[PDB]
Order: structure tokens, then C-alpha cells, then sequence
């Protein structure tokens, strides 16, 4: 609840967004408490200056980066991301913010449309429509990950592949790093447990 | 013989490195385009023939005609989705405004995508701070005095 | 540059990705096939039945072909394995996987024989081990070069890796240096 | 994420400085700072050490383990080691990095200090390779490793990862 707190959960957001293979959960809440506060700082404004105005830089840096990180993997799945919040069972956390949301939405109507005028409306009768969702990858889930226990975890299922054979037990502790497939730790990051 | 057309776009694109953008092969669209028009109509005749006229024998060939088109569609798309990640990667290496070498060697409706993009993305970008808040384009790397 | 993500490849896995350019250079490899019908009009090896082609033809078909024409029951043609895919090669990737020239014998090595593994070859689990078994036996090799840790040249090294292994070595490349940049800023 | 990403989270790592200026406790949004006294040790971030050595407002202090006795032991007992030992800091690399290259007149035996450190992570990144090709080898799947840095898994992780991922296509591509 206070800046301090705030500066760590953006910072957390970002490096789990720069690691993930999917598009992660939309923090509005903290986007808008850290550019308040950018905005309070910016208005405040003679060494306390520059060094105010320096840290100010940093977290700037950051919220972009964060941010910058969000509309390429918005990019790259534009049709899963779209798919996914048309099917989102209300309660469930979106992961698009109403403005990122529309970003894709435009993203999309652009694409298709250029597709279609220069060269899908020229092609033959049966062959005109492209599916998107199928032509454009999804994200792969099962991809190795590096990460730093922030709490606790036990009882948690390492599958080196489809041999159920090799299945066995493990348990996270608090501070320790890790290797391993995303996929199995993907709630864990979710609810913060853990740390890309 | 067939689809050889469409792979002379992938191979130009592929040697293009770093993301650079050689001219936009029209006249490569186009024979593609036209070829695809050929093995439909072939297709559609041979198909009439199997149907009554013909015989079962000539579903092999349009079997083959149809493969034929489906890797000639994949092609041309696959060209022209790549030039346009080529073109988005401009907005955020050289701004808004492209150079002429940049913009002679695209088609009027590439630049009409990176408008439509650069527009799209201008509305972002502003909604984020206040009224006109927070250009992330700028900043692009970590803060060091 | 550094904005541009292009579509990755996708050969690895059940099958390749649409927008690949990489996976639509290595569909367009040949396979050898054997005809196991007629093919009218299909003849200019592109009067006699219209131009047909003999049944029990043997060709040399672009793999996204050969995919398009094959089935199971093997009614319109059927595959042979490229010689790298075959027991001779096979036994000498076992023994030792670095000697080989993937670039040359490739470029595609791993990518078109996962695609490869959909023709239902009896051998289809040697082909797959293998194929694990190669890039195991190399990875050092590739990791230790991409890293430069014997300070030689890696242009030769590069030269003999398929198109999955190269990109690898860039990744690693592409890490030490950008390290060695930023250890080195004033 | 880059190097430069890794430095920027080091310097948030706080170090002790001596001011040569007075001034009130400054109220940064990440956390309260100072007060500031002429001659009286004071902790603050790296970064905003390095901004006020360069602006000359303070002296640098070089940390308990920056020592050349120490990370002579250090150097011996990583090589000894046929796994990763703790190291003195959590960016160790990064805090040697912008102390010698903004305070080496502040710090005793900088020349020794920089071989020592970039001794540490040359057979630190070596046996990274070694210890990865293990892994492959063995066909892990799963890894502990609390004793790696930060710069160090970011600097030859995406490789390791990479390899990792095409391995699992290749192990599982007959399921």
C-alpha cells in the first residue's frame, strides 16, 4: 500500500513480463498509483531536486519497459489475445487492460484487412479466407524458466515429458532459484509464490 | 515447376537481414496469383470430368493441383505477414516519420498499415498518462548519468 | 532489428508454423517417393493417358508435397528416408555426433526429420532417438564456441551446423557479447 | 532482459558513503535517505552513490568483502569447488564493475581486486558449461541453484533454456 511497495510490485510485473511465453495478467492498479505518483513528484518540482528527478527516471524506465514488454506479446498473439477475452468467464482477471484491449482490437482489424485487399480478395473463390488463429502461433507454454521462490511451495510435480514414469515430487523454498518448464509453475506466478 | 514462383519471395525475404526491406516484389505477387487462378481452373475442369465425363483416375492430379495451391496461399501470406513486422520493427528504430529508402521499397497499402499503426499507437501511448501522458517510445534504455 | 520478431520455427513439434519462413525453406526440401498410382496431366514431370505418370514412379518430391499427397494405406505414393536418416549415418552420429557436417548434410537436420516422422516409417524410433542423441552429442560443443571459451575461430565451427543449431549459437553469441559491451562502458 | 537491465536492478543495492555536504533527509518514493553529514557514514543506493562521487559530494566506501585477501580465498575456493560457491553479493559483478570504475581511488589495490573478480567469473561461467552439459546429458528436467548470480544466468541462460525447449520437442515428438 505504499510507494515503496508499489515500486517493488511494478518491478516484479516487469521481470515476470520479460520472461513469461504468455501474456500475463493486466495491473491497472499499479500502473495508475505509479504514474500518480510520477505526476505528484513531477508537480513537487535543489541537490534533493536531482536526485528526485533521477529516481523519478528510473521508474519511468521501468513502467515503459513494463509496458513496451506487454504490446509486443500483444503483437505476437493478436488473435489468442482477442479469442481469450472474448471467452473469459466473468470474475476471471483479464489480461488486457481497456486500452491494450483496443490496441489489439486495431491491430487486428489492420492486419486482416491488408491481407485481405492485397491479396486474399485476389485469390480463388475457396481459397479467400485465412484462419488467424490458426495461422498466427500460440504461446508455448512449455518453455524452460529460471525463477527465485518468494514463498514457500510444496508437493509441486516436475514432468520431464510424457513418460509419466519420470514424474516425481518437489518442493520450493523460500530464496532458492530454479530451472525448469514454465507451464508447471505458471499459477505460482500468477499468485506472486513466485519470481521470474 | 509449381509453387517455384512463391518461394523466390520467401528466398528474397530470408536473405534480407537485420529486418531489412528490399523492394515489394509486385510483379513475384502477382505470376503467384495467376498461377493459383491456373490450377483452380485446371482443377475445376478435371474435377467436372471425375464427376461425370471422366474417370476417379484424375483425383491423384487434383489432389496434387489443390496441395499446389494451399503452399502457394501459405507462401504470398507468409511473405506478406513477415514485411509487415519487418515494417512495425521501423516505428520503434526510426519514429514516426520513415526515410525515402524505407518507404520506396513499400507498397502504399504497407505504408497505410504503418499509419493505421503508428495512429493506433499514438492513442495508446496517450492514454496511459493523464490527458497526454507517457511516450514509451522514449526511454528505450535503463537510465544512467 | 530489434523490433522485428519474425515467426519461429516450428518443425519440432507436431507440426511447423504457417508463417515460418524457415519451416517454408525446409518443406521445400526433397524426399524420395515412390509413385503408387497414376498421375494424368502431371506427366512434364512437373498421348500417354493424357500425360500421366507411371505408377511405381520413382521421384524426388518437396516434402510439403509428399505431406500433402501421402496416407497411411500408402494408395497414392510412398517415402524413402534421406541417407543422413538411415542405419549408416545413424550409426555414425552414435558414435560420435560432432564429426558431422549438419550444414552440408542438412541444413534442416532435426527439423525436417521431426517432419519427417509422419510418413509412419517402421523406423520411426530410430530415427526420433537419433535425432536426440545428435543434439546431445553436440551441445557442448555449440555451447563452448558460442561462448568462445577457446578463443579460436568459431566461423569454421558455424559452418558445419544445421539451421536449428546455428540460431543457438547466436543466442549465446549474442549473450557473452552484449556482457562484454556492458563490462566495458567507460 | 539485457546487462544493462541487470546493473540497473544492482543499483538499487545499497552501499555506505561518506558526504562531505550537509543536507536533510531526502524523501525518495522507494524510501527515506539520510540525513546527510559531513564525515558520517550514510547508506544510499548505488546509483545515487555513483551520481554523488562523480559530482564529487561524497566518498566512496568499498564493501566489507571487496578485499583482495578475501576474494583470493574466494577465487580458490569457486575453483576448488566442483559447484557454485556463495558469492560475497548477489551482483558482485556489477558492484566491482561501477565501484572501480567511478571509485578506484578509493579503492586499496583496484588493479588486483578487477583480476581477481574477473577470475571469479570466468571459471564461474566455465563451469556453468560444465554443470549444464551434465544436465543435458543426463536429461534433466528440473534444477536447484541458489549460489548463481543474476548477470550470470542472464548472460548464458537463454542459451541453456533454449536448448532445453528443443530437447523437450525432440523427446516428446513420437507422443
Amino acid at each position: 500500500l505504499t510507494p515503496a511497495e508499489l515500486i517493488e510490485r511494478l518491478e516484479q510485473a516487469w521481470m515476470n513480463e520479460k520472461f513469461a511465453p504468455e501474456l500475463l495478467e493486466s495491473k491497472p492498479e499499479i500502473v495508475e498509483c505509479v504514474m500518480e505518483q510520477l505526476e505528484h513528484m513531477e508537480e513537487n518540482l535543489d541537490l534533493k531536486v536531482s536526485i528526485h528527478q533521477m529516481e523519478m527516471e528510473r521508474i519511468r524506465y521501468v513502467l515503459s519497459s513494463y509496458l513496451r514488454c506487454r504490446l509486443m506479446k500483444i503483437e505476437k498473439f493478436f488473435p489468442h489475445v482477442l479469442e481469450k477475452e472474448k471467452t473469459r468467464p466473468e470474475g476471471e482477471p483479464s489480461s488486457l487492460s481497456p486500452e491494450e484491449l483496443a490496441f489489439a482490437r486495431e491491430f487486428m482489424a489492420n492486419t486482416e484487412s491488408y491481407l485481405k485487399n492485397v491479396a486474399l480478395k485476389h485469390m480463388p473463390p475457396n481459397l479467400q479466407k485465412v484462419d488467424l488463429f490458426r495461422a498466427v502461433p500460440k504461446p508455448d507454454l512449455d518453455s524452460y524458466v529460471f525463477l527465485r521462490v518468494r514463498e514457500r511451495q510444496e508437493n509441486i510435480l516436475v514432468e520431464p515429458d510424457t513418460d509419466e514414469q519420470r514424474d516425481y515430487v518437489i518442493d520450493l523454498e523460500k530464496g532458492s532459484q530454479h530451472l525448469i518448464r514454465y507451464k508447471t509453475i505458471a499459477p505460482l506466478v500468477a499468485s506472486g509464490a513466485v519470481q521470474l | 515447376m509449381f509453387c517455384e514462383k512463391a518461394m523466390e519471395l520467401i528466398r528474397e525475404l530470408h536473405r534480407a537481414p537485420e529486418g531489412q526491406l528490399p523492394a515489394f516484389n509486385e510483379d513475384g505477387l502477382r505470376q503467384v496469383l495467376e498461377e493459383m487462378k491456373a490450377l483452380y481452373e485446371q482443377n475445376q475442369s478435371d474435377v467436372n470430368e471425375a464427376k461425370s465425363g471422366g474417370r476417379s483416375d484424375l483425383i491423384p492430379t487434383i489432389k496434387f493441383r489443390h496441395c499446389s495451391l494451399l503452399r502457394n496461399r501459405r507462401c504470398t501470406v507468409a511473405y506478406l505477414y513477415d514485411r509487415l513486422l519487418r515494417i512495425r520493427a521501423l516505428r520503434w528504430e526510426y519514429g514516426s516519420i520513415l526515410p525515402n529508402a524505407l518507404r520506396f521499397h513499400m507498397a502504399a497499402e504497407e505504408m497505410e498499415w504503418f499509419n493505421n499503426y503508428k495512429r493506433s499507437l499514438a492513442t495508446y501511448m496517450r492514454s496511459l498518462g493523464g490527458d497526454e501522458g507517457l511516450d514509451i517510445t522514449q526511454d528505450m534504455k535503463p537510465p544512467k548519468s | 532489428s530489434e523490433a522485428y520478431f519474425r515467426v519461429e520455427s516450428g518443425a519440432l513439434g507436431p507440426e511447423e508454423n504457417f508463417l515460418s519462413l524457415d519451416d517454408i525453406l525446409m518443406s521445400h526440401e526433397k524426399l524420395p517417393v515412390r509413385t503408387e498410382t497414376a498421375m494424368p496431366r502431371l506427366g512434364a514431370f512437373f498421348a500417354e493417358t493424357d500425360n500421366a505418370v507411371p505408377q511405381g514412379s520413382k521421384l524426388e518430391l518437396p516434402l510439403w508435397l509428399a505431406k500433402g499427397l501421402f496416407d497411411n494405406k500408402r494408395r497414392i505414393l510412398s517415402v524413402e528416408l534421406p541417407k543422413i536418416y538411415q542405419e549408416g549415418w545413424r550409426t555414425v552420429f552414435s558414435a560420435d555426433p560432432n564429426v558431422v557436417d549438419l550444414h552440408k548434410m542438412g541444413p534442416h537436420f532435426y527439423g525436417f526429420g521431426s517432419q519427417l516422422l509422419h510418413f509412419d516409417s517402421p523406423e520411426n524410433a530410430d530415427i526420433s532417438q537419433s535425432l536426440l542423441q545428435t543434439f546431445i552429442g553436440r551441445f557442448r560443443r555449440i555451447m563452448d564456441s558460442s561462448q568462445n571459451a577457446y578463443n579460436e575461430d568459431t566461423s569454421a565451427l558455424v559452418a558445419r551446423l544445421d539451421e536449428m543449431e546455428r540460431g543457438l549459437f547466436q543466442t549465446g553469441q549474442k549473450g557473452l557479447n552484449d556482457f562484454q559491451c556492458w563490462e566495458k562502458g567507460q | 532482459m539485457d546487462a544493462a537491465e541487470v546493473e540497473f536492478l544492482a543499483e538499487k543495492e545499497l552501499v555506505t558513503i561518506i558526504p562531505n555536504f550537509s543536507l536533510d533527509k531526502i524523501y525518495l518514493i522507494g524510501g527515506d535517505l539520510g540525513p546527510f553529514n559531513p564525515g558520517l557514514p550514510v547508506e544510499v543506493p548505488l546509483w545515487l552513490a555513483i551520481n554523488l562521487k562523480q559530482r564529487q559530494k561524497c566518498r566512496l566506501l568499498p564493501p566489507e568483502w571487496m578485499d583482495v585477501e578475501k576474494l583470493e580465498k574466494m577465487r580458490d575456493h569457486e575453483r576448488k569447488e566442483e559447484t557454485f560457491t556463495p558469492m560475497p553479493s548477489p551482483y558482485y559483478m556489477e558492484l566491482t564493475k561501477l565501484l572501480l570504475n567511478h571509485a578506484s581511488d578509493n579503492i586499496p589495490k583496484a588493479d588486483e581486486i578487477r583480476t581477481l573478480v574477473k577470475d571469479m567469473w570466468d571459471t564461474r561461467i566455465a563451469k556453468l558449461r560444465v554443470s549444464a552439459d551434465s544436465f543435458v546429458r543426463q536429461q534433466e528436467a528440473h534444477a536447484k541453484l541458489d549460489n548463481l548470480t543474476l548477470m550470470e544466468i542472464n548472460t548464458s541462460g537463454t542459451f541453456l533454456t533454449q536448448a532445453l525447449n528443443h530437447m523437450y520437442k525432440l523427446r516428446t515428438n513420437l507422443q
